[PDB]
């Protein structure tokens, strides 16, 4: 009357906490160390061409240029002008790509799930997955012959600690307590209603890895159960079951309007350059100092 | 014999395909994709599924939309980028006539003064008189909106372009006009719509039946080619494994998406009163438990199959470089001519 | 010289962070506070649990 | 005369903005240390270039 298998259920994806270094996110890692080389290519070409400019003077230029801040520091050559002319253009394209982007992650914010399929956390190996201690899905995981599961096995079995609860109840509240940190695997038909119940933090995740289902059993000879079979099967195509189905699992729950609201930036996201800062500015300290002592004798 | 699957006529009981050639018995047993029905159960005993099947959504597949090598160059049409050029000219010029007149400005250096304010990079030396000032004041005040509509209409452009979803359930399906959805002429998928009591599946029949062209295609094949046509303009349903097969083989420019909707079964048929239920019945259980047709059902669909971060990427940005590297190539060459002269 | 160079590029790297996160998140501010729509017809009911 | 139900909800009250409304987007501990830094900065850069 109604079809199930095994899936997978993972706690609520959420929101992260931004540590250090969490404002490069705009961009690629790709671009940023092309800049690097790139605005060592412009110097050297810049000196190469002069020959006032040597190799420590025009690093400074294109490093000023880059930060958009107008120094004294100005080539008089015309290969020079056709030089920081071209290198002017880069940095407008560069500063006003990254504003615009930043502004996008601000406005509409997208929660994306870790794991995708049985395949994804069969290479992935980092979050523990298992099920309860003596069932019908870990009689299944057992004995298989497709190599897929015969690996989750082999984790499964060889566990540090073993990931085996008593209880199916237990299982969900092991899944929320630790927070993306366990992933149980049970029947798609209770995983779906759960989700649907108080207070909402896990979701059903990839599709069944097998197939089975309910029926209405009769003891046997079964004089009575011809008819009742029949009829099941009238009332599976009118779609009352589906009917009925909907009506206890999605129309009685606990959460259903999605409404954002923009919130105020706090220290713990631009920490990272503070910490640039005065790290910058102890060095500073350092090398005047040492090149003062060596000055001296 | 027939070449069809089993249907009766309304008139005479002429049962015509596979259960018509089972009803006198010429055959013992069948094995072929064919569903379950209440009138099917009672002319023929049919045995426990063995796979299951359901109706799902096919679309054609978003080709990779590899982005313009000069992609960056969007939000600003290419009649301006035009106009900027020759004002950029016409204000050196008039510039420099009205600096030095009976001055450090001259035909080189006025050039390089209005480069230096359009790029957002200081200045040198800054006019002195009433005539040069004036005409400094008003290319700095051109220059603060270009740059500012610039960056802004860039952050509209990426705005929109993350907030979209595709169409993933039926539920998308329902409240959509520009994606048009359609069925076979006949069958069972037809004939569930008519009579289904769901939630917006009865609104979703209600569009079905008044369209502008004729929706509904009588072939299936036919159909799938309408989809390619179209090419992001028309999905096809019909069941969950003949989608997933058609995937695989031939030319991909098609996928499955969304979960199944209705539920539905094969099985396997022998007419009543036959012996041979006890131990096939037992046999395809004894199939399934233990992991014969899972193994089976892997093979013929992909091991005989013929197909298979949101920062901003290198490829948007590529195109500038390309710009730096060709200025230092002239660089270079200016370098190698007045080295000659002099 | 190398001791007040060192020291100025660290403080303009700050500044150019500092002022593009305050314009972006100004742009985001305004952006989703003229998108809202007040409860207008029975319909907005309908689709509404706050 | 002819009626009908319809809907009553609380005014939206006239939202005088802030007449600080501008410094909404940074919180008030990142203004703070943006000052304490130029300070910092300024000693700092003072000392090594005399
Ligand atoms: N080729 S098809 O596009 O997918 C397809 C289209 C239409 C009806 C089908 C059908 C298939 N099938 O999967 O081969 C099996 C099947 N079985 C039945 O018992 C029945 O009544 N109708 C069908």
């Amino acid at each position: 009357f109604m079809s199930l298998g095994i899936s997978i259920m993972i706690k609520k994806p959420q929101k992260s906490k931004p540590g250090v270094f969490s404002f490069l996110d705009p961009l690629a890692y790709e671009i940023w160390m092309c800049i690097v080389f790139a605005y060592i290519g412009v110097s050297v070409v810049l000196f190469l061409v002069s020959r006032e400019f040597g190799i420590f003077n025009s690093l400074w230029f294109s490093l000023g240029a880059f930060m958009r801040q107008g120094c004294d520091i100005s080539p008089r050559s015309l290969s020079g002008r056709i030089v920081g002319g071209v290198w002017w253009f880069f940095t407008l394209i560069i500063i006003s790509s990254y504003t615009a982007n930043l502004a996008a992650f601000l406005t509409v914010e997208r929660m994306v799930s870790p794991i995708e399929s049985a395949e994804d956390l069969s290479k992935q190996t980092e979050i523990a997955y298992g099920t309860l201690d003596s069932g019908s899905t870990k009689e299944f995981f057992r004995r298989s012959k497709i190599a897929v599961f015969d690996k989750m096995w082999t984790y499964m079995r060889s566990a540090e600690p073993s990931v085996f609860v008593r209880t199916t109840a237990e299982g969900v509240a092991r899944v929320r307590k630790s927070k993306g940190k366990y992933a149980y695997l049970l029947e798609s038909t209770m995983n779906e209603y759960i989700e649907q119940r108080k207070p909402c933090d896990t979701m059903k995740v990839g599709g069944n890895l097998d197939s089975k289902g309910y029926g209405i059993a009769t003891p046997k000879g079964s004089s009575l159960g011809t008819p009742v079979n029949l009829a099941v099967l009238k009332l599976s195509e009118q779609g009352v079951l589906d009917k009925l189905k909907n009506k206890w699992w999605y129309d009685k729950g606990e959460c259903g309007g999605s409404k954002e609201k923009t919130s105020a930036l706090s220290l713990s996201n631009v920490a990272g350059v503070f910490y640039i800062l005065v790290g910058g500015l102890g060095l500073a300290m350092l090398v005047a100092l040492i090149e003062f002592c060596y000055k001296s004798r | 014999s027939d070449g069809k699957y089993g249907a009766r006529d309304p008139d005479t009981k002429a049962w015509n395909g596979m259960v018509g050639e089972l009803v006198y018995g010429r055959a013992d047993v069948a094995v072929a994709p064919l569903t379950i029905t209440l009138v099917r159960e009672e002319v023929i005993d049919f045995s426990k599924p063995f796979m299951s099947l359901g109706i799902s959504i096919m679309i054609k597949k978003p080709q990779k939309s590899k982005p313009g090598v000069f992609s960056f160059l969007d939000p600003l049409a290419y009649e301006i980028w035009m106009c900027i050029v020759f004002a950029y000219i016409g204000v050196s010029v008039v510039l420099f006539l009205v600096s030095r007149f009976s001055n450090e400005f001259g035909i080189f250096n006025s050039l390089w003064f209005s480069l230096g304010a359009f790029m957002q990079q200081g200045c040198d030396i800054s006019p002195r008189s009433l005539s040069g000032r004036i005409v400094g004041g008003v290319w700095w005040f051109f220059t603060l909106i270009i740059i500012s509509s610039y960056t802004a209409n860039l952050a509209a452009f990426l705005t929109v372009e993350r907030m979209v979803s595709p169409i993933e359930s039926a539920e998308d399906l329902a409240k959509q006009t520009e994606i048009a959805y359609g069925t076979l002429e006949a069958g069972s998928t037809k004939e569930f719509f008519r009579r289904s009591k769901i939630a917006v599946f009865e609104k979703m029949w209600t569009y079905m039946k008044s369209a502008e062209p004729s929706v509904f295609v009588r072939t299936t094949e036919e159909g799938m080619i309408r989809v390619r046509k179209s090419k992001g303009k028309y999905a096809y349903l019909l069941e969950s494994t003949m989608n997933e097969y058609i995937e695989q083989r031939k030319p991909c420019d098609t996928m499955k998406v969304g979960g199944n909707l209705d539920s539905k079964g094969y099985g396997i048929a022998t007419p009543k009163g036959s012996a041979l239920r006890g131990p096939v019945n037992l046999a395809v259980l004894k199939l399934s438990e233990q992991g014969v047709l899972d193994k089976l059902k892997s093979k013929w669909w992909y091991d005989k199959g013929e197909c298979g971060t949101s920062a901003l990427s290198l490829s948007n940005v590529a195109g500038v470089f390309y710009i730096l590297i060709g200025g230092l190539g002239l660089a270079m060459l200016v370098a190698l001519i007045e080295f000659c002269y002099k």
